[PDB]
């Protein structure tokens, strides 16, 4: 049958709750701070013809370049909509191998978190003494947002 | 899929894919012979 | 809410398909086959290098006198006898319909079990790779595109141009 | 209908004769219903007796206009791009004479394609892109080629919002049937946030990128594709980066400035398109309002309020049903939208807002008559649709005893006056001219009405024009010139190719056209006014809202009983307005060229396209084909074998099509029946006719194929007459 | 077409060609096939001597990445004594 797409007060919000959750670790720059020593800046159009920003940043880059940028975001977007179909369910994913009884070996199950199950029961001594895990990382997202253009330039920190 | 004794229908103005085109192929004879006013024959 | 949307010949589109596509067979394996460096070389002197040309458009005539003949015989007795008038059995005819062809005339028929059944088993074979051939050739007919567009130097036409790195065309692989 | 209603078929209705009132298109065959179907296709007395949907259709099948205006414009930006002449024309204006369209040399074609400027074959333009396009804080041909697809973007999308309505299971009542906010929004931030946003991309980028164009260069010897960011360093030439001010307010010092704006008025010597150093300030100074303004409000309250003695008790309550009409809240609009378009048509020609207009004569009068026929074609409408109200829209009579029930109370009255108004005019408003003929052809000028014989004396001046160009000495601040250079007082020096605007003098031959307009504007309106007013009931027919606002004519009795109705008042009211506009046009160019347009050289001895021939000689209404129609038009009937030629070559057709209208306008109906059978007979003998009962035209269809033709005839006639006497000298 | 010898004598050839030193690109920044440079170590303004300079040095530039971090200085504001002038 024809594919589905139910709107209803607030799908737009479940997938809109989700969009920012992904963007909260695609926040990247300060979540994984080792990520950019200077990688937040993409480094457009600075040909051995010419130039970057403008006075920039200039004492954008060496680089990790290239092409094959569309093929990625498309091809691995050709997976985002599969853990969205496959586990509609009727399970058989573990096609195993025709012969061989020696395949008890499992791996996990369906995972969310420390894995197959949680696992290794046995725990607490010290470590010690649903959306807040969402809310605070747009309070990390939209923050670099203005920090791209984060300048007064002609002048600077009035505050100071 | 269409054999013998009339066939399937078509719209209000398929005449607008009959004025435009067919007829349209005819400018296509009015540049192959970019000219008329009598005509050689075959 | 879902298109309305069609068919019915929904039954026939599927048999210029096995036409188009099986067919692309002819181009797919013979090309690449070609035979890299056979030993080698492609040279065709024979009827061809001295008798004032060989073909092009006597090419077609002879060439598809046959295709002529055979492509016609192909769909227009695929099957369908009864072969005239006058009330509906749909395809846009089956105005063959309830009669196949003949009431006790000859051996219209192939094969016992009062039908034409080329027996029950063989979904196998041609469901798979073949309406493959439909699919396959979609993408190495999308290679036809890649394989040559770019009109190897020898012409920029309507000059945008519009930038410049380096060339393109075919033989297999890719810089990457 | 009836078909499957239910619940029980996605299976769409393709096949089974008819739909549209109920002994419908009947099994039994006919033709009338094929003009039915297209006509009244949009309507509402059928589809359903229940509002609901309709507003759910009109908010969709609306949409596909924007999207369209959007597929359109694209093929115009593309067009105004790679079919170039814009690049070529801009380094080289005063010089060029622009194109966008070009044939392909099939058959006769090519004659139409005739050297236009930056070195190429094509057909000209009187549609001032290439001049909005001055704008391009950037320039580049492939660029417009982005603005272009940027267009097709808005479209497909601003056209899948129309899937994303009606066809999608729709909003409802409240959504519009709560009106409470609508203009709140609209005027505040778009009306505002455009004009606003337009400010930001109207000094940022445009001002500078023609601040130093108004001199020379060849583009990309100027205005990069990014260049205009943070770099507030070239914004250095065109005022401070605020230097020491912070977000206006006052603790600011000017020992030498006052931000961009520094208000102009007049006209760039080198590009008299009015100054841009202003154009930001005025759009800014708009938006604010809208920005403040769209912040009402929530409705009745304000109209439920001020009444009086004779005033409007029903003022109070002026329509619950103004959330429950459309046909009403469309007709109101058209009067404004419409009447608020031809106010463009002036402020344009006596105050150009684009670089290179006036000098560009033909590329802003086309305008001033295109814009001019909407500020009229939209007004008769703005009446029609009120008639459509006045007859039907509401369910019952719940609306009662008010401003209207009032106006109607008098009605053989408001239109009783207005009438005499017109015959007072007409006699003072046209036979006025006819005097002249009868007495200038009699010939005794002593006694004409000349700008010089009947007592008026070498001055017009002392009125209000002369207190306009001179007002920069009131509460007025100032800024060299006026507001509109065409005013009485001071200044001359305007432009170095040809001319632009200068005073524009008056008296008589300006006095009386100005009055024919009155009488023309008035008797137009009489017929629409009385038309829409007497919509539903009368003492010629009271049983007279009983079908719809059309209906052919009630019937041979009562004497006449034909025209009546109000489709038809909106049929003979078009008939006038075609004049209303068609003679106002006739006015402007005969002025604007008899005086104004003309030209400088040494000692700027001015040389109008015509040494004011107007003078003593429009006053004669023959002078109007001595000096007009037979004078100019000599360019239409010379126009063969050229490049424009498509005008002269129209000017015969369409000057034919009109003279085909009368046949549709002037004739019976069981006539072409009585005829259509003789035909139908000869048809049957060969066995070739009956199926689909061929039928003559639906009394009022017939009038539909009058009128519409009479206009697309009688109109493009001049559309040709014009473009052919501004292209080429003028 | 029509062939005489031999689709070639000597086959297709130098049109992709790179071979002994397939170099260009991987190489060029054959300054820096090894962005090798200076000292090791250390004292100061390195960046030679071509390159140069040090322009404003310490943490700056070098960043680059100069290195390191120092009990400075320490950039942050106020100073450099904005020594201009
Ligand atoms: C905001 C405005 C706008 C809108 C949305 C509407 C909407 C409507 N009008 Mg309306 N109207 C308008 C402005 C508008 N009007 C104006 C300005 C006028 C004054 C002329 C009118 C005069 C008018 C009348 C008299 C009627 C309507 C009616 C209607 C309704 C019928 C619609 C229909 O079937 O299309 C009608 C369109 C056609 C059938 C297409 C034919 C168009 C022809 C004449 C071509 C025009 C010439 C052009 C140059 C030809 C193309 C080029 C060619 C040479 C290749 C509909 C609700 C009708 C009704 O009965 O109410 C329910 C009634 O007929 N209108
Ligand atoms: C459709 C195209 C037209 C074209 C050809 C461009 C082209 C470009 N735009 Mg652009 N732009 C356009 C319309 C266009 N824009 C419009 C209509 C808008 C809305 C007003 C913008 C808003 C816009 C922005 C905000 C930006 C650009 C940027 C860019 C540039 C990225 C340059 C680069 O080095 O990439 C190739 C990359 C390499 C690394 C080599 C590129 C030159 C970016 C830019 O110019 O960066 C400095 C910037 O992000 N554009
Ligand atoms: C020699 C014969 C000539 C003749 C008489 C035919 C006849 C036929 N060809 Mg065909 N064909 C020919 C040359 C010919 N071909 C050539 C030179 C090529 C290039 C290799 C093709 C490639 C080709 C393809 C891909 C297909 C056909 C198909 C067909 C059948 C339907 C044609 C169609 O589209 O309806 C005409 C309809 C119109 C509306 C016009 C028909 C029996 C199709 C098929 O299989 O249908 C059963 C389809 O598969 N042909
Ligand atoms: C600017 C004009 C314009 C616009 C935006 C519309 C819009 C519309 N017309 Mg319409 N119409 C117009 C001019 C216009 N018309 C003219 C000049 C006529 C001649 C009288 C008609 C005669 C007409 C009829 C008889 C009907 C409509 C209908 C419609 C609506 C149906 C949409 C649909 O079913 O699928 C959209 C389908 C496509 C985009 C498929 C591609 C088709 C080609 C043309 C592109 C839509 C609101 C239907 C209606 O009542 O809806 C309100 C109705 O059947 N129109
Ligand atoms: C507003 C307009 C509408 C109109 C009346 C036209 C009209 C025209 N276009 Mg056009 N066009 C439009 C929208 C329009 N276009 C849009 C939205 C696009 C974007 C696809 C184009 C892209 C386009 C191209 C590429 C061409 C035309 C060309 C033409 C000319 C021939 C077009 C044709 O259909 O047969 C002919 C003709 C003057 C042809 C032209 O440029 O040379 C004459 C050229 O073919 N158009
Ligand atoms: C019909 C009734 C009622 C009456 C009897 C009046 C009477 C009058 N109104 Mg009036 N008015 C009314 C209701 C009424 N109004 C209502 C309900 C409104 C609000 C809708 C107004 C808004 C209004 C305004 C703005 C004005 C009047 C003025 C006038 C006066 C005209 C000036 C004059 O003749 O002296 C002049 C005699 C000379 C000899 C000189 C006159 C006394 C005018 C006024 O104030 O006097 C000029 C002024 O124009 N009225
Ligand atoms: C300049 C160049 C380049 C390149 C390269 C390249 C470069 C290539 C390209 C390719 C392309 C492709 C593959 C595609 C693309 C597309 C695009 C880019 C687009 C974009 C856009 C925009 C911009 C916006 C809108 C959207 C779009 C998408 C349209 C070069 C340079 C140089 C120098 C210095 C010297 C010599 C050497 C070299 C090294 C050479
Ligand atoms: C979304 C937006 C916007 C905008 C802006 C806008 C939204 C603008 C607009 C404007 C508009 C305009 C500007 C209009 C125009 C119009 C036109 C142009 C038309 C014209 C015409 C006429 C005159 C009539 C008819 C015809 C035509 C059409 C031609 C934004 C938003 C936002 C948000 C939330 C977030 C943050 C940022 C912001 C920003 C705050
Ligand atoms: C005879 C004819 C034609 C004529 C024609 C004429 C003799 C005329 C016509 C006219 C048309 C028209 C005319 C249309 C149109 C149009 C337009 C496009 C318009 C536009 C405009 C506008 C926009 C608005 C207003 C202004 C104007 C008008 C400018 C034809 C005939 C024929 C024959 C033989 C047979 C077959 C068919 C044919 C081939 C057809
Ligand atoms: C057309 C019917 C005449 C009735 C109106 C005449 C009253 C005013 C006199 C002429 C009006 C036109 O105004 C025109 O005057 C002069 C022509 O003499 C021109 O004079 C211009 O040329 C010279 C060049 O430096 C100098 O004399 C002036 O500095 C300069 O303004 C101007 O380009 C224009 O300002
Ligand atoms: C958070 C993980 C790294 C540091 C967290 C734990 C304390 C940090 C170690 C400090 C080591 C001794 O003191 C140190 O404190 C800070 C944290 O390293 C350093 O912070 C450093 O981080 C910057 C990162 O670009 C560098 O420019 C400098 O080396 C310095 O700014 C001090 O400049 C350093 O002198
Ligand atoms: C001339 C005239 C007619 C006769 C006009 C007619 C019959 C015009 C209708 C002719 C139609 C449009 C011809 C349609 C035929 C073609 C569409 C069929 C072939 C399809 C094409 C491929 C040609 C009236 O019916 C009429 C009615 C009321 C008042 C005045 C008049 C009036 O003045
Ligand atoms: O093995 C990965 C590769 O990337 C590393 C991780 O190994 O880290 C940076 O370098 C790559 C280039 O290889 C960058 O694209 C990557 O995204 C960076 O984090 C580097 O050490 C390795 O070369």
């Amino acid at each position: 049958s024809d594919p589905e797409g139910t709107g209803g007060f607030i799908e737009p919000k479940w997938l809109a709750y989700g969009e920012i959750i992904n963007g909260r670790y695609a926040m990247l720059g300060a979540v994984g701070a080792i990520a950019p020593e200077i990688l937040g800046k993409a480094g457009l159009i600075p040909q051995e013809t010419a130039l970057p920003w403008f006075r920039t940043g200039f004492i954008n880059y060496w680089a990790d370049s290239y092409t094959l940028f569309v093929f990625e975001m498309a091809l691995m977007g050709f997976a985002e909509h599969r853990r969205f179909q496959d586990w509609a369910k009727p399970g058989s994913m573990g096609k195993q191998y025709f012969l061989g009884l020696e395949k008890g070996l499992g791996g996990s199950g369906e995972p969310a978190y420390p894995g197959g199950p949680f696992f290794n029961p046995l725990g607490f001594g010290k470590d010690e003494k649903l959306k807040e895990v969402k809310n605070g990382r747009l309070a990390m997202l939209a923050i670099l947002g203005y920090f791209v253009q984060a300048l007064v330039t002609g002048v600077g920190p009035y505050q100071n | 899929m269409r054999d013998f004794k009339t066939y399937l229908s078509v719209a209000p103005v398929l005449s607008t894919l009959w004025f435009g085109s067919l007829a349209g192929l005819l400018i296509e004879i009015n540049r192959f012979f970019p000219d008329a006013l009598t005509f050689p024959f075959f | 809410s879902d298109p309305e949307s069609l068919r019915w010949n929904v039954q026939a589109e599927l048999v210029h398909s096995r036409w188009a596509m099986l067919g692309a067979a002819g181009i797919f394996i013979p090309e690449f086959l070609t035979k890299l460096g056979i030993l080698n070389t492609p040279s065709w002197y024979t009827a061809g290098e001295q008798e004032y040309f060989t073909d092009t458009t006597t090419l077609f005539i002879v060439e598809l006198v046959f295709i002529g003949w055979a492509e016609g015989r192909r769909w227009a007795d695929i099957l369908n006898p009864g072969c005239v008038n006058t009330d509906p059995i749909f395809p846009n005819n089956k105005l063959t319909g309830t009669d196949v062809g003949y009431p006790g005339g000859l051996w219209f028929d192939p094969l016992g079990w009062g039908s034409a059944s080329p027996q029950k088993l063989k979904e196998l074979r041609t469901k798979e790779i073949k309406n493959g051939r439909l699919a396959m050739l979609a993408v190495m007919g999308a290679w036809f595109q890649h394989i040559y567009t770019g009109t190897g130097p020898i012409d920029n036409l309507f000059a945008a141009h519009l930038a410049d790195p380096h060339a393109t065309i075919f033989a297999a692989f890719t810089p990457k | 209908l009836v078909d499957r209603d239910p619940i029980k078929t996605s299976f769409e209705q393709w096949a089974k004769p008819g739909h549209f009132s109920r002994t419908i298109a009947k099994g039994p065959d006919t033709t009338t219903w094929i003009w039915n179907l297209h006509a009244d296709a949009h309507d509402f007395d059928s589809h359903t007796s229940d509002l609901e949907e309709i507003s759910r259709k009109v908010f969709s099948a609306h949409f596909g206009q924007l999207s369209i205006i959007f597929l359109w414009l694209s093929g115009m930006y593309f067009h105004g791009a790679r079919f170039s002449n814009y690049e070529a024309w801009l380094n080289d204006p005063t010089h060029i004479g622009p194109s966008a369209q070009v044939v392909w040399p099939i058959v006769g074609q090519e004659i139409l394609n005739g050297d236009v400027g930056g070195g190429f074959r094509g057909i000209q333009i009187t549609s001032g892109f290439f001049q909005i396009w001055r704008a391009s804080g950037i320039t580049s041909e492939l660029q417009l080629y982005c603005t272009a697809i940027g267009a097709l973007v808005f479209a497909g999308l601003m056209l899948f919002a129309g899937w994303f309505h009606y066809h999608k299971a729709a909003p409802k009542l409240a959504w519009f049937q709560d009106v409470e906010s609508m203009l709140n929004h609209h005027l505040a931030g778009l009306l505002g946030l455009g004009s606003l946003s337009w400010a930001r991309h109207q000094v940022h980028v445009s001002l500078p990128i023609n601040q130093f164009l108004n001199a020379g260069v060849d583009p990309k010897e100027i205005p990069l594709p990014h260049e205009f960011i943070l770099n507030r360093d070239l914004l250095a030439q065109l005022y401070p980066s605020f230097a020491e001010g912070a977000t206006p307010f006052f603790t600011l010092n000017w020992s030498k400035y006052a931000d961009f704006l520094t208000f102009r008025g007049g006209l760039d010597p080198l590009t008299g398109g009015l100054w841009l150093t202003d154009i930001a300030h005025h759009h800014l100074a708009i938006a604010i309002l809208f920005l403040i303004a769209g912040h009402m409000y929530r409705i009745k309250d304000i109209l439920e309020a001020h009444k009086g003695p004779f005033t409007g008790q029903g003022h109070k309550g002026l329509y619950e049903i103004l959330t429950t009409s459309w046909h009403a809240q469309l007709s109101i609009n058209l009067a404004m939208l419409g009447s608020l378009t031809i106010v463009v048509a002036q402020h344009m020609y006596s105050m150009p807002p684009y670089p290179y207009l006036a000098t560009d004569y033909a590329t802003q009068l086309s305008l001033f008559t295109h814009h001019m026929w909407i500020g009229g074609f939209l007004i008769v409408g703005a009446a029609a649709h009120a008639a459509i109200f006045m007859v039907r829209d509401y369910d019952p009579t719940t609306r009662y005893n008010d401003l209207l029930d009032r106006v109607l109370r008098h009605r053989d009255a408001i239109i009783s006056h207005l009438n005499w108004v017109c015959i007072f005019l007409g006699f003072h408003s046209f036979g006025l001219y006819i005097h002249n003929d009868t007495m200038s052809a009699l010939g005794r000028p002593q006694d004409m009405f000349s700008d010089t014989a009947i007592q008026l004396q070498p001055v017009f001046a002392q009125w209000i024009q002369n207190t306009h160009a001179l007002a920069p000495g009131t509460t007025a601040p100032g800024a060299t010139a006026s507001t509109s250079l065409t005013w009485g007082g001071g200044d001359l020096v305007a432009v170095g190719n040809k001319v632009a605007l200068l005073p524009i003098p008056l008296g008589t031959a300006d006095f009386l056209v100005h009055h024919i307009h009155a009488f023309t504007i008035h008797v137009t309106v009489l017929i629409l006014l009385k038309g829409v007013l007497f919509a539903r009931s009368s003492r010629l027919i009271p049983d007279k809202a009983n079908l719809g606002f059309r209906f052919p004519c009630d019937g041979p009795g009562r004497g006449g009983t034909c025209q009546v109705s109000a489709w038809d008042h909106v049929f003979l009211g078009l008939f006038w307005m075609y004049n209303s506009i068609s003679v106002v046009i006739f006015h402007f160019s005969w002025k604007m060229q008899s005086d104004v347009w003309g030209t400088i050289n040494d000692q700027g001895v001015v040389t109008h396209i015509t040494a004011g021939n107007f003078a003593q000689s429009s006053i004669t209404i023959n002078g109007w084909l001595r000096d007009f129609l037979w004078a100019q038009a000599s360019q239409v009937i010379q126009s063969y074998g050229s490049s424009l030629s498509a005008y002269g070559l129209f000017f015969l057709g369409a000057h034919f099509v009109w003279a085909f209208s009368l046949m549709f306008l002037f004739s019976g109906r069981g006539y072409w029946q009585e005829l259509i059978e003789s035909i139908v007979w000869a048809h049957n003998k060969l066995k070739v006719a009956p199926a689909t009962q061929p039928r003559a035209l639906s009394i009022v269809q017939g009038r539909a194929v009058g009128v519409t033709h009479y206009l697309l005839g009688g109109i493009a006639t001049t559309w040709a007459f014009f473009l052919a006497r501004i292209i080429a000298v003028g | 077409g029509v062939i005489e010898e031999y689709l070639e004598k000597s086959k297709t050839n130098k049109e992709l060609n790179d071979k002994k030193r397939l170099a260009t690109t991987g190489a060029n920044f054959a300054r820096a096939y090894t962005v090798e440079f200076g000292s090791c170590k250390f004292p100061e303004n390195f960046t030679g001597c071509q390159d140069l300079a040090k322009q404003k040095k310490v943490p700056f530039l070098s960043d680059d990445l100069d290195l390191e971090c120092e009990g400075k200085d320490k950039y942050k504001c106020g100073s450099n004594v904005f020594w201009k002038w």
